[PDB]
């Protein structure tokens, strides 16, 4: 009876661990996605910016 | 006084042997016990050993 529960927090600190790992994988490549975007923006408007 | 304290000197010669040995007797148990328990420990260990360049436990991906 007390096995059970001692498992059962066990595996959810496991449960935990990996959705913690996951969401942060997703984040990581969003922003760096986004950050390339931002980047090709930038080169863009600096091969249309203008002046001297 | 004299007496007894020549006495109390050879008795507490006698003690502090005792005591020190009893000590390290008692150090020696716990450390015959400790190599019991892992003497039964390594039963448990797979054949072939630990793969120490991997993690016990994957929790996670890696992309």
């Amino acid at each position: 009876n007390a096995f059970s529960s001692f498992d059962a927090c066990r595996t959810g600190l496991l449960k935990q661990q990996s959705a913690a790992v996951e969401n942060s994988l997703v984040r990581q490549n969003m922003a760096d996605v986004r950050a390339k975007a931002l980047f090709e923006r930038r080169a863009v408007l600096l091969d249309l910016v203008e002046g001297k | 006084q004299g007496i007894k304290t020549v006495y109390a000197s050879c008795r507490y010669r006698k003690l502090n042997e005792r005591e020190i040995i009893s000590d390290r007797y008692t150090w020696l148990h716990e450390r015959m016990l400790e190599d019991e328990v892992e003497r039964v420990l390594l039963e448990q260990v797979p054949a072939g050993g630990f793969d120490k360049t991997r993690p016990g436990l994957l929790l996670g991906p890696s992309t």
